[PDB]
DNA sequence: ATCAATATCCACCTGCAGATACTACCAAAAGTGTATTTGGAAACTGCTCCATCAAAAGGCATGTTCAGCTGATTCAGCTGAACATGCCTTTTGATGGAGCAGTTTCCAAATACACTTTTGGTAGTATCTGCAGGTGGATATTGAT
DNA sequence: ATCAATATCCACCTGCAGATACTACCAAAAGTGTATTTGGAAACTGCTCCATCAAAAGGCATGTTCAGCTGAATCAGCTGAACATGCCTTTTGATGGAGCAGTTTCCAAATACACTTTTGGTAGTATCTGCAGGTGGATATTGAT
């Protein structure tokens, strides 16, 4: 067949402009230099949750696909709840 | 004269589906026939309330189609509405302008 | 083409009610329904247990009216207990 | 046999 | 040549970025890290587009909040620079961490 | 005079194998019955979810034990499932 | 002739009245055979868990009667079980001896 | 001599409830602060609680109102029932 | 005349009280304001003893809690003084509101 | 340093509150035997997800420059910690009855069934229209001087 | 307080994307209107345990003295903002390929249900004892000198 192509530090991904722009909406005016590293770190907490979740109602489904359901399903467990994509 | 339950109790919300959702959802055994009707009638006052709001925030924005952003601004400026979904995240709603006041410029 | 079924038909009915000349985006309408199916949960939730509280098999409309009263804060529970106190006595004495 | 907890004891035998 | 000084590009940002709903993280780059982070846990997983969406709509929501909390804990200090230690403060009293 | 069940019995057996020298006050068995009741209804909780989700009439091992995953913090989740996975065996394995 | 489900599966719990709280709990229609199994191994394994580590808190304080202060150690004393119950409060329980680095006299 | 019933909540026991949290050292403002908090705190629980009592028809809060009151505020409590 | 340097005894207090676990509001004092505050809702109620025990745990164990939060809130201003700020940002932080 | 005041620590003691242990009674678990419901196994869709690629805005990286923020230092004044007493409030221990809860009784209310009727979904079609995105041109804000 | 660089505002002006609004349309679900079941409000009463109230007991209100903390003022180093410049990667919008969700039909296990048989678990009770006090005397801690 073809194999996937390796995903490997694709949490750099999350660039420190992408984080500025985050912070701005959340009203910060000045930003140290190592908040994007503490911000990714952060980050990749918080998904590998949501996804752990996530992935568990769909292997619990016996499907190989993630729907949007599972995500809100894992983000109302979380107590993040999330309107816009059913339930 | 088939009558739907709606139109006996006065609400556009379906108490025939909401009879059945709390049926299926093994809440108990078994389900008063006020049931239906109180909770059709909340959920009904609830939804005219955000989207009085909504559509408040939409004519503000010199918008006839609500969107997202309308019921963020809609619930996040009501002090009931803010706390009822304080732990609820509307997809495409943004957030309030808001500036700590130290962050403004001069003296 | 399996019926999904929503509260989009209703949602549009008390938005002309409300504010006549005024649209609803899908994604906005996306929202609503998210919105009323989560208020149900938890009241229904909420009434669920009341009734397990109270060693019942029943939820009546008793049971949902205190629910409004735990899960609603001050002045929307007052308002919400009229509109459901009302509908119900409406759909009794419309029988 | 029984319950193995995580500090490696057990619940006994049978 | 004519400067703005320092903050005044800042404020015009937050007021730019307070009165706007776009997603602010690049599509693309957000899909491989949810892709990469899913394919650690279980291989051979495919995602509904809407999932990702929803991963990323929820997670740009956390971190904006986040940043807000952050924001209140570099203020309470007397300073106007977040910092980790502001991050860290925010997650503790959140009861996020220990 | 009614009988007012609870995980007592349960709780100072498992005392006994695990600490036999070891007694418990009152106040410590009021604890641990508030411990099991909530981790029943946590559980129960996202199984009754779990099933519903899935369009099911039925809470099996399965969903149990998804649950479990769910709820348990990692190496308790692994030790939980593999208790539960061998009560399931030892019970299925008995004439 | 009558073997209580417990003791075919191994267990001190009560595979019946699991069962039955199952029930009368309105948490499915039906029940699988295994699911008050697992459940009840679950919450005999987390008890033996708890009364372990609490055992060990009283044994340290020179103590044979596990107390709610013996259990409150026991949990807040281990990543696990603290996170299990980070929403809990133990009645009677205290807190863990914990004075900030910062507040420490100078000599 | 009499006074308010928030009030019973004296200075020292507010000393002592700061001192099992690791507090050195407390501003003088903070005893009515506190008053205000543990008020509000008592307010939402006991509202809930007396809510299950009234729909139990009942005239006597019960240990279960207060506990069942303290799990949906997210306070859940062991060692009184549930 | 020997007297104990400023926060020696705070320090001893500290040890003492995280050692122990008896309730630290006077019983009477505290039943009376459960009560006062009930009337509000209903008049001539009645309270199981162990109802009213149950708030005095949950409403000690709460405010214990929020003294800490409020402790790291006051050192991360670099101070050791608990203030009235500390306790707020703690409560807006946890979202008890604001 | 020394010197003393007070706090803390460990061994031993012992009364009884609060455990463990024991018994008979019955609610509720298990046993047996039909009575229903379900949740794969097979076998097909179309939906929609992966992939790959081409062209072009659009945002990212990096290096330079200096405004002004952070945090170290110093210091004065005010604000909490400590403490010595007795009185006032709480704690303790001993009675009347409110009301919880035990329980049985019967009907108003909810279920079960199987009809008939109507709503709400969707697919398809067209049919309309709100507004995003663009473009000038008039107006406001900022920062040098 | 003057001026110029540059951001911001607002009113026009498009072309759809996405909204609204037909259908016809049908399938599932809601409704209807007896046949059957039963849960819970009703009424009664007993016996807990809650409110009250009067001696026993230490905890708290108080005012004074000052240790040392908070916050103000100052300053220099250097971090982080702004912005210009160069160009990589994301966005966008196709096309084709298939993996896999999602349906719909046989059922042989699987679990529910109705009834009977059995006993584990509860509530009195009835003993047993872990340990919270208390005392004595050694040592450690703190703060004066
Ligand atoms: O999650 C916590 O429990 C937590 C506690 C304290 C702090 P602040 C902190 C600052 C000074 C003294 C003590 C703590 C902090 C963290 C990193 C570097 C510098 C200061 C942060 C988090
Ligand atoms: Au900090
Ligand atoms: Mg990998």
């Amino acid at each position: 067949k073809r194999h996937r192509k390796v995903l490997r530090d694709n949490i750099q991904g999350i660039t420190k402009p992408a984080i500025r722009r985050l912070a701005r909406r959340g009203g910060v005016k000045r930003i140290s230099g190592l908040i994007y590293e503490e911000t990714r770190g952060v980050l990749k907490v918080f998904l590998e949750n949501v996804i752990r979740d996530a992935v568990t109602y769909t292997e619990h489904a016996k499907r190989k696909t993630v729907t949007a359901m599972d995500v809100v399903y894992a983000l109302k467990r979380q107590g993040r709840t999330l309107y816009g994509f059913g339930g | 004269k088939a009558k739907t339950r709606s139109s006996r109790a006065g609400l556009q919300f379906p108490v025939g589906r909401v009879h059945r959702l709390l049926r299926k959802g093994n809440y108990s055994e078994r389900v008063g026939a006020g049931a239906p009707v109180y909770l059709a009638a909340v959920l009904e006052y609830l939804t005219a309330e955000i989207l009085e709001l909504a559509g408040n925030a939409a004519r503000d924005n010199k918008k006839t189609r609500i969107i997202p952003r309308h019921l963020q601004l809609a619930i996040r400026n009501d002090e009931e509405l803010n706390k009822l979904l304080g732990r609820v995240t509307i997809a495409q709603g943004g957030v309030l302008p808001n500036i700590q006041a130290v962050l403004l410029p001069k003296k | 083409r399996s019926r999904k079924e929503s509260y989009s038909v209703y949602v549009y009915k008390v938005l002309k009610q409300v504010h006549p000349d005024t649209g609803i985006s899908s994604k906005a309408m996306g929202i609503m329904n998210s919105f009323v199916n989560d208020i149900f949960e938890r009241i229904a939730g909420e009434a669920s247990r009341l009734a397990h509280y109270n060693k019942r098999s029943t939820i009546t409309s008793r049971e949902i009216q205190t629910a409004v009263r735990l899960l609603l804060p001050g002045e929307l529970a007052k308002h919400a207990v009229s509109e459901g106190t009302k509908a119900v006595t409406k759909y009794t004495s419309a029988k | 046999p029984g319950a193995r907890l995580r500090s490696g004891r057990s619940t006994g035998a049978p | 040549p004519h400067r703005y000084r320092p903050g005044t590009v800042a404020l015009r940002e937050i007021r730019r970025y307070q009165k706007s709903t776009e997603l602010l993280i690049r599509k693309l780059p957000f899909q491989r890290l949810v892709r990469e982070i899913a394919q650690d846990f279980k291989t051979d997983l495919r995602f509904q587009s809407s999932a990702v969406m929803a991963l990323q709509e929820a997670c740009e929501a956390y971190l904006v909040g986040l940043f807000e909390d952050t924001n209140l804990c570099a203020i309470h200090a007397k300073r106007v620079t977040i910092m980790p230690k502001d991050i860290q403060l925010a997650r503790r009293i959140r009861g996020e961490r220990a």
